[PDB]
RNA sequence: AAAAUGAAGACAUUUUAACGAGUAAGGAAACGAAAUGGCGUAAGGACAACAAAAGUAGUAAAGAUUUAAAGUAAUUUAGAU
RNA sequence: AUAAACAUACUUUGAAUCGGCCAAGUCUGGUAAGCAGGACUGGCGAUGCGGGAUGAACCGAACGUCGAGAUAAAGUGCCAAA
RNA sequence: CGAGAAUAGAAACUCUUGAAGAAGUAAAUUAUCUACCCGUCUUGAAACACGGACCAAGGAGUCUAACAUGGAUGCGAAUGAGAAUAGCAGGAAAGCUAUAACAUGAAGAGAAAACGAAAAACUAUGAGAGUGUAGAAAUACAUUUAGCAAUAGUAUCUUUCAA
RNA sequence: GGAAAACUUAAAAGAACUUUGGAAAAAGAGUGAAAAGAGCUUGAAAGAGUAAUAUGUGAACGGAUAAUUUAUAAGAAAAAU
């Protein structure tokens, strides 16, 4: 450390590379849930309440 | 009318040690070595590109004919410099075919535009033709 | 944008702007906040003089929701209902209707008294009141109401 | 706010309608190319798929360095014997068949963030720039034959368009086909390694058909014409209105889309209803013109006369120059 | 009127643009190079300024 | 545009499926177009080629007419008895032709070509009459909105709008200042070039009058 | 591995590049540490003058 | 050579609008024209303040305008910065010229009978500046200024950038 | 650096004056009078014959070898094979 | 008295560096050292050019590309201009 | 004899060479002057210091995360709400919409209990705006008003054992 | 433990007969748009061979200035009164 800075507290000393979760499935969770909601809307028809 | 073009140095600033090693090309590079003979400007080896060699602003980028180079690709690009035929000279690009080169050369005669590639890609009509 | 980095302007310079005497080696005094009491003590004294030590009593399990108490000054009370409502009841007094400023509804629990109040009676309803907050509200002709 | 009238044209008969529509307030928003460049630079990165090299690529050997004392460099060497690989270089970034410099990880930041009000600011400055014929033509569009550059077509004409022969007819009637034909005649093939990835054709841009909620059935007719993109009025973005970070797109509006512009974007005095929390900005100048100030200052005899710098005489030697 | 930068020349059955004039209304102008004046002849007995 | 997520628009997968296609699929890709006389007789545009058919080469060096002697589905080519080359030492070899460079001028119809031709003809009629149902409905909508016009107008010439109404927008003054230098110089050069073309045209028109 | 212990060489040249910074005028006008009575006397008059200035503002 | 004290380096004063804003670029052109021709020290001041960076053009609330224009009734406030709205206190009637006006600030100024002007109208009406009050916002109120220096200092300590184990 | 001029000319304006050595190191991009100026590699989005066929290309692409020209230089341009 | 507005006062952020060596109308330990260590200044390092035949530090003088002249150190038998 | 001033006048040229190749430029050779091996560590290397036989291709400040400063940008006592998430058209890893949890901020001090900011401020210097006169070309002095930013210092107020 | 190695052409039309030779091959001939001739698209550098040109006493190369040789390369107008 040099000059004026905050004291750094970063918990990367472990293996974070195997702890990384990526949200590439986020755009397809929306499609999966919405489609399941629509099939839920039928079957129990009316009042999928 | 044509101004006198003055070149402060007509030689090439060849890279240091390019005359001794085939891996070192001749394109210029600044010697950054701590002990380098050239960057210290020793006597004998004291030739580096400086802004002081810059040519005059009036005649910079001027062709020996006294005009400027304007690259053209078809007959429409000639119309961009028809109003400045005393300043610009046409220059057909290297990839333009021989057929389109005839139209550019023919149209430039009509518009009185000088072409510097007027003898390029001429057909077999040199000997007995 | 990696074309605007300094690495593109230091191509050809041997050491990439890190010096020839003191190279760009792996470490420059340790890893993390190492040597905070031995050789980086001048850094911790200069910039974080109370880093090392203890102060105060431990709270084994802190209930930070008990210390939640948003505050609003008296000068900021009328902005909760807007200037339009403020001018509507500008000439109100004792006897007729006076707008009620429910701070809890807006997320403010305690009313502190800082700045000035427009000279109109107002009913301020909140959970806690500062001492000067009640004085300033009463001096303007208003009333203080408690909640919860 | 005079709010000049805008004429609406029948797309089939070519006849102007009898009721002009006032220009929506979104067309007077400041045209800020620096804001659009900020938003467009961020938004153009959002279609990117995640890519990365294999995590074990180049690291699949038990190689160790031979050390010193063996007249070879200290880079790790492939262990064993019997093949040309054994005793060769190893994981090092400079070695052949070793891992590269910091291997590209698939959890890189692919998509970018942009504040919503900055995106809405950029879209407004892109709709405004499409009503300036000087900017639209400078973008590379052929609009010399259109009646009005804020081109609006009757909603009754759009309601009957069901085939691409009818859609092409409407673009010919409103003189918008010259830009479509520019895309057809200039369609070329991509240069470089991008063709092995499947991207071969490279087309130019033509008119953008902005349609409303009642014109959903005319999208099919327009989608097969080369160089014609259709976008709904609510879903406009800098990727449509300023493709290639060059604003001034040629937009063909419809009646339903045009009459929704005041609701979607609000006014310079009113809050937007479609985009809640957003209002059209005022430029740093109310009338972006320097001429009216210059003449008014001259009317008050406040500006001095224009100065032409005197020619400084060359230094002479009075001891030798008698003159 | 012809712009000062425009000096039309005859096209020998070559393809010409729409704006360019035809050959039936183009008159070739001689190329002019000399633009200075020769020294004036004075009286035989008067001496030259030089 | 393709909206079927099951099929692929990747060129590499398309060529791979071409080289590894089974024999059943290779027959259909090796198809040729019927000639004018055969098309009228059967109302079929094209069929997979067959041995002992008679074709006519329509593209290539030699436009000869011959009989099919081989249909080589491994190479996706055919052979014609009248298109051969003498292999130096005297003997001749057939020359391979792609089946898209020939048209079938005579059919070898045993019993399954007869069934195939009938099936193809019936399917052509059904789609032709299906298109007619769609065309009239599209025509019906147009007439109900423009009763004074007919749908044949969409195939004739178009008369563009000539009205040139301008709009006063307080941004035309700023337009030259909203362009970067690279696009400003191009725009100003185009203005100057366009103006000079009109100047020469006006000079030409003046000479033409006199 | 003995080294040179000390030298004042180049130190005066260094100290005169950005020359000796003088203190500002406000450094000489500090009051902390002054006489207790003088501070008491000064505060009394400043309070008196300010209170007299403020009643004039109320009057007008 | 010549024994110079220092060599010629760029003067650290801005002479043009920063950024690529087309409207701010024209305002500098307008006031650069007025400052050169009218030779008024008012136009030189406005031109100089147009070239300052965003952090050197601090905002001025309506309460600052209200206090600074109490004894300038028929005057015009001229602040080369954004004008914000102090919702705690009322807005009297006054004329303000500024680069930008907050949506709530413009509504409050106009509702009180005042007028929000831009710098093109001010130059049109008062080019040399005749009934104007020049105002600039406070610069030392930035919370970044609190951490400048040494926090161990005995006289004016800094404010100790928060981080790990901050007590 | 200072004056003058300034919607587009053009060579990053005109005039005047002073100045120009350099290891380590610094000077990101944008900013009309521009808070240094540029060359090169690859890929992506645009633009590239304005009157309805709109950059070049079997009348010879890229590449390779040389010959000349432009640039202080990085490099570029063109000819021939 | 003299000089000083591209003066003056700075603010923020940050790089590299803290192995140094030389000279002398200077000093200390040592018989002494091209030794060890210091006070002031100028240098070399980081610096080429003219001269001392040669030379990191001496003398003159510090460098954009050039033309013409007066010069500096120092030289004028030849090498070598006089 | 004669400055100023007033009155009137007198300068526009030759020769040689060049498509049988001018001027300039380039290449090779000769001659005069000139030139120690590059990179690196180092007080100091051409060094009897180390690496380097030669050529092509590859080859080394990158990515993720936290904080800060700073230049451009939007909004501004609020900002973000591409928090999850839920909808829309179009089929879409793109785009648009969601009175909204929370983050940072609007209040600060104290270990904590317990609290929680006006004398609607003062003083100094200071940005700007007018008039008059004169030099006289620009400009220089007198005089009326204004007092922002910044700096320093004061009263008053909040919390603390302590400001 | 652990490699290297992609490409004739549109199509084999992959030379086919003669002379020389033990053979491999070569020279003719022929196919082809073109040898692209199977060591097969282009074909760089290092390294060689041939042809043309030039120089020469213990290094070679570079730079400034000229000389020699070679190459490039500048024009069809036009006097006095």
């Amino acid at each position: 450390m040099k000059h004026n800075q905050a004291v750094s507290n970063i918990h990367f000393c472990k293996d974070w590379r195997s702890k990384v979760h990526t949200w590439f499935k986020q755009p397809f969770r929306k499609i999966r849930r919405h489609q399941t909601r629509v099939e839920k809307a039928k079957a129990v028809f009316p009042a999928t309440i | 009318i044509k101004p006198k073009i003055v070149k402060k140095y007509t030689g090439h600033f060849k890279r240091f040690d390019s005359n001794r090693f085939l891996r070192v090309k001749a394109s210029w590079r600044v010697p950054r070595g701590i002990d380098n003979r050239l960057r210290r400007k020793f006597k004998g080896t004291n030739l580096l590109p400086k802004i002081g060699y810059g040519s005059a602003k009036a005649t910079r980028n001027m062709l020996p004919c006294g005009l400027y180079k304007f690259p053209v690709r078809n007959t429409t690009d000639l119309e961009m410099i028809m109003m400045q035929n005393r300043k610009y000279a046409a220059e057909i690009s290297h990839a333009v075919s021989a057929k389109k080169r005839q139209e550019i050369i023919q149209r430039a005669k009509i518009l009185n535009i000088r072409v510097l590639n007027a003898d390029a890609r001429i057909k077999k009509q040199e000997v007995a033709q | 944008a990696t074309r605007f980095r300094q690495t593109r302007r230091r191509r050809g310079h041997v050491s990439m702007g890190y010096g020839r005497i003191g190279k760009h080696r792996k470490q420059r005094g340790g890893r993390g906040n190492a040597g905070g009491q031995h050789h980086r003590k001048t850094w911790f004294t200069t910039f974080h003089p109370d880093y090392f030590g203890k102060h105060g009593m431990r709270v084994f399990h802190l209930k930070a929701n008990k210390y939640y108490c948003p505050s609003i000054n008296v000068d900021s009370l009328w902005s909760l209902v807007g200037k339009d409502v403020q001018a509507q009841y500008k000439n109100a007094k004792v006897g007729e209707e006076v707008p009620v400023i429910d701070c809890v509804k807006h997320g403010y629990f305690k009313v502190l008294g800082k700045g000035f109040l427009p000279k109109q009676p107002v009913i301020v309803r909140a959970r806690y009141f500062s001492e000067k907050a009640q004085q300033k509200i009463k001096a303007v002709g208003g009333a203080c109401e408690l909640t919860a | 706010s005079l709010r000049p009238f805008v004429t609406i044209y029948d797309g089939i008969t070519g006849e102007a309608e009898k009721t002009p529509v006032r220009l929506p307030a979104v067309f007077l928003a400041p045209i800020r190319g620096d804001v659009v460049h900020f938003v467009y630079r961020n938004q153009s990165k959002n279609t990117r798929q995640p890519e990365g090299v294999s995590t074990e690529a180049g690291k699949q050997h038990s190689a160790i360095s031979w050390g010193t004392g063996r007249a070879v460099a200290r880079i790790p060497r492939i262990s064993g014997s019997g093949s040309g690989r054994n005793g060769q270089g190893a994981f090092g970034n400079m070695t052949r068949k070793g891992h590269m410099f910091s291997p590209l990880k698939n959890f890189r930041k692919w998509q970018r963030k942009t504040p919503k009000q900055m995106r809405r600011f950029a879209v407004a400055s892109c709709i405004a720039a499409s009503a300036v014929p000087a900017l639209v033509s400078a973008r590379g569009h052929h609009i010399a034959g259109v009646p009005q550059i804020p081109l609006v077509v009757n909603s009754k004409s759009i309601s009957v368009i069901k085939k691409t022969k009818q859609a092409v007819y409407l673009l010919k009637k409103i003189n918008a086909y010259s830009d479509v034909l520019k895309v057809i005649a200039s369609k070329t093939v991509r240069a470089g390694q991008g063709k092995m990835r499947g991207r071969k054709i490279k087309e130019r841009k033509g008119p953008l058909v902005v349609y409303g909620n009642d014109d959903l059935q005319a999208v099919k007719a327009f989608r097969n014409i080369p160089g014609v993109d259709t976008c709904r009025v609510e879903n406009l973005s800098v990727l449509n209105l300023a493709p290639g970070c060059h604003m001034g797109r040629f937009i063909i509006w419809t009646e339903s889309a045009f009459k929704k512009l005041n609701t979607i974007f609000g006014t310079q005095k009113k809050m937007a209803q479609g985009k809640s929390g957003f209002r059209i900005a005022h430029a740093q100048m109310a009338v972006p013109d320097m001429k009216r100030v210059v003449v008014a200052a001259e009317k008050a005899k406040l500006l001095r006369a224009k100065i032409v710098l005197p020619k400084v005489p060359k230094r002479a030697n009075p001891l030798k120059n008698w003159a | 009127s012809a712009p000062q930068w425009f000096v039309p020349v005859k096209a020998g059955d070559a393809k010409v643009p729409a704006y360019y004039p035809t050959d039936d209304m183009i008159q070739e102008q001689k190329k002019k190079l000399r633009t200075r004046k020769g020294a004036k002849i004075t009286a035989l007995d008067k001496p030259a300024w030089n | 545009m393709k909206f079927n997520c099951k099929v692929s628009s990747n060129p590499s997968k398309a060529r791979k499926a071409l080289y590894t296609a089974n024999a059943s699929q290779r027959a259909l890709m090796m198809s040729a177009r019927l000639s004018k006389e055969l098309r009228e007789k059967y109302n079929v545009i094209a069929i997979p080629i067959h041995k002992d058919d008679e074709v006519k080469i329509i593209k290539g060096h030699q436009k000869v007419a011959g009989k099919v002697t081989a249909v080589r589905r491994s190479k996706y080519v055919i052979n014609i008895d009248k298109l051969t080359k003498t292999k130096a030492n005297g003997q001749t070899v057939p020359i391979a032709i792609r089946p898209s460079n020939v048209i079938i001028t005579k059919l070898f119809l045993n019993k399954d070509r007869e069934a195939l031709l009938a099936k193809k003809a019936e399917s052509r009629k059904s789609y032709k009459e299906l298109v007619a149902k769609r065309n009239e409905e599209v025509a019906k909508a147009f007439t109900a909105v423009y009763p004074a016009l007919n749908m044949d107008i969409f195939g004739k010439k178009v008369e563009p709008i000539t009205e040139k109404k301008p709009i006063r927008i307080p941004s035309k003054k700023m337009a030259e200042k909203l362009m970067s230098k690279p696009t400003l110089r191009a725009y100003k050069t185009g203005i100057k070039v366009h103006k000079a073309k009109n100047a020469i045209a006006a000079y030409k028109a003046a000479l033409a009058k006199k | 591995s003995k080294d040179k212990n000390r030298s004042s060489h180049n130190q005066s040249h260094k100290a005169h590049r950005n020359g000796f910074y003088k203190p500002k005028k406000s450094a000489y006008m500090s009051t902390k540490g002054m006489n207790v009575q003088v501070l008491k006397n000064t505060k009394a008059q400043r309070k008196f003058a300010l209170a007299k200035k403020l009643e004039a503002k109320k009057a007008a | 050579a010549i024994d110079l004290d220092r060599h010629h380096v760029r003067k650290h004063v801005s002479k043009t609008a920063r950024g690529n804003n087309a409207y701010m670029k024209l305002l500098v052109r307008l006031y650069g024209f007025l400052a050169r021709r009218t030779q008024s020290k008012f136009a030189k001041t406005i031109l100089h303040r147009l070239c300052l960076s965003r952090v050197n053009r601090p905002i001025v609330s309506t309460s600052k305008l209200a206090c600074l224009m109490k004894k300038h009734p028929e005057e015009t406030a001229v602040c080369v910065n954004t004008v914000t709205y102090d919702s705690r206190y009322p807005v009297p009637k006054m004329n303000v010229c500024a680069l930008k006006f907050t949506k709530t600030a413009e509504a409050a100024i106009t509702k009180a009978g005042g007028k929000c002007l831009r710098f093109d109208e001010l130059a049109l009406k008062a080019p040399t500046g005749r009934k104007t009050v020049l105002i600039r916002g406070k610069r030392n109120v930035r919370e970044a200024l609190k951490h400048f220096g040494k926090v161990c200092a005995k006289k004016n300590p800094a404010k100790q950038y928060k981080g790990k184990q901050t007590k």
